[PDB]
């Protein structure tokens, strides 16, 4: 499924370039799911010929990131037969690895995906999904907080209810999740589940 | 927009629509390459070769066929993989281990090698540079839009294309 | 959630009863997936009052199994808005844990689930799914064999093609997978993915 | 068909359809219980109590409410859980730790306790035994068919009911 090729004329130290490339792929292309079906063919390449001279590596990783993250969002906005992007902002994990683990499970929950497709701020399903991380016993359902947009819906006026409904009617939906454990943070990307996805992949 | 980056694209019939499904991107100049790939246990021949080719950190191009992943194609599929990678290499005059090969689409389906062999005979360095816009397009499978991003960094030009919106949750190394 | 309660009047040694109950739940209710959404409320109980006298434990585990496996198939045949049951028979694993790992991934693949919904013997998707088991480096794609019904389709006359098509047109579809490593074996259960599931969970 | 197993079922209004959504199954006799449960981090009050009650290996019944999971219901939901479990126990005259409680359906929604309290006052041992057919029915949520299996083993009768066809991939311990 996934093929992505980058090309630059900046001159970059081979070693430092390989690190900033992994670091960026980990926060970008390794942080997106449409249907969990990791493929037999995923490929991500960066070619850097020096026909533009030395460029500050720390500034190229920023640009490489902004660029990778731009394609990622395109991918997730164009998920097969999707209609809205989903972004799971996980914070307060014990560490980033965990925070990602939690985002993936949330963003791959068919019930979560369908709730979102239905414009439903179904935090109970977000909670359920969070719950599926059953080996993460420092996840305390009393310390977990869940939000749609900026608006926090868990733990549980009429204006904020309307704010959230408008947020879920849109095409890019943000699920915020704080675990209240440590400083672990990570954001993943995916989409709603629709009959179009089924119809295309069924046909 | 990146200096010394050309883009070749052309119909080879990996699907009967006459659309561009065969692409090569190349630096007219030697280039440092970084790359990460699927780790599937059913990872096709193309992934294997790419891994090798990026070992030394040196590679200049990549040939990309769409509407056939050349996966679970057995030995015949491995040979077709080597053949097409080497062929593209010779045509543009480059070391084997500097040409990568990527392949997306149907699985368990052999290539159209009579038609791929024929197009291999006309493979030449393209005059003029650029053409990311039409590589973005020639790699698509189930995508509905082409995917292409452009960013300027300290005088250099970085440009990326991407494809894939199903069978999709990457985890590359 | 999943809730399942069993009741018997057989007399059973408490300890031996608890073991045969876990063993059976592991091969039955812990071996089914409709949408991977492990719930906050899953509960499985067995009550055994002795008002029928001692019964041979080895014979009760057989009957408990046949009984559990009957309900499990009912569950997977009635998956939300499904229309066909899917049974992944994995054999030749290095062990059973692995063989189950593989069946779960297969039976939870949205592309596999949709392919099946579409009456499509899409072994390339079955292969893909198997491939997702990327930490299982003794899985050799050259030694893997895949079948629909009795008919083996991987590695890849007209009569057998028609046999498979009829198999996938039915409501109970069997995916056989041999890994050719050791003796590990395990069967899991699930269903196709349909627009009904999405429609119900979206509404 | 199993000796000393009665089945109570009745509408308590966990949803406004007048359908049976409140069930109790009980052995008129002491019973050894085996049980495994979700391990969700959001596992509702009911699961917790059940775990306790099956600690000694001794339990005789279980009250089951459908169309409300009583999950993420905070302290109020915990109390409602203990209350309903204890109430059912007293009514049939049994130790607290021999009555299990299961709860399926909507999450983050409190019980209808005024209506559940009222029905608790009329809770009596049912004359006659059996009625698994209608417990199977009174536990359903999004199921479309009732789920019930019967098997005979060396002179004993084993009968099981099941429910759940969504939010469904069990992994119990």
């Amino acid at each position: 499924a996934l093929l992505t090729f980058f090309a630059t004329d900046a001159r970059l130290d081979p070693a430092e370039q390989d690190r900033l490339f992994r670091r960026v792929m980990d926060r970008t292309f390794n942080a997106v799911s449409i249907d969990t079906d990791t493929s037999t063919s995923d490929t991500a390449v960066l070619f850097a010929n020096g026909l533009a001279g030395e460029v500050d590596a720390g500034e190229f990783e920023e640009a490489l990131h902004t660029a990778a993250l731009a394609l990622v969002k395109d991918i997730a906005s164009d998920g097969e037969g999707a209609a809205k992007l989903i972004e799971v902002q996980v914070t307060g994990a014990r560490d980033d690895a965990q925070a990602k683990r939690v985002g993936k499970t949330v963003v791959n929950s068919p019930l979560v995906k369908t709730a979102v497709h239905g414009c439903d701020p179904n935090w109970g399903r977000v909670a359920m999904a969070i719950g599926k991380c059953s080996d993460d016993t420092d996840i305390d359902q009393e310390r977990v907080t869940i939000r749609f947009g900026e608006v926090e819906v868990y733990p549980p006026d009429d204006a904020l209810r309307a704010a959230v409904a408008e947020h879920l009617r849109g095409d890019e939906v943000v699920i915020g999740i704080d675990l209240a454990i440590a400083d672990g943070a990570f954001t993943v990307y995916g989409c709603d589940l629709t009959e179009g996805y089924v119809r295309l992949n069924s046909e | 927009t990146p200096r010394g980056f050309v883009v070749h694209t052309a119909p080879v019939g990996l699907a009967d629509d006459g659309r561009d499904d065969f692409t090569v991107l190349a630096s007219t100049a030697p280039a440092t390459v970084s790359a990460v790939f699927t780790r599937s246990r059913f990872a096709g021949p193309s992934v294997v070769l790419c891994r090798e080719a990026v070992a030394d950190g040196q590679a200049r191009g990549v040939v990309v066929l769409a509407r056939n992943a050349n996966v679970a194609t057995g030995l015949e599929g491995e040979e077709n993989a080597r053949e097409v990678r080497e062929a593209v290499a010779r045509a543009l005059g480059l070391p084997e281990g500097e040409m990568l090969i990527a392949s997306t689409g149907v699985i368990g389906r052999q290539y159209p090698m009579e038609s791929i062999r024929e197009h291999l005979k006309t493979l030449e360095w393209p005059a003029g540079e650029g053409g990311f816009d039409r590589a973005a397009r020639a790699i698509m499978t189930t995508d509905t839009r082409p995917k292409e991003v452009r960013v300027s960094v300290g005088g250099a030009t970085l440009v990326g294309i991407a494809k894939g919106v199903g069978m999709l949750e990457p985890d590359m190394a």
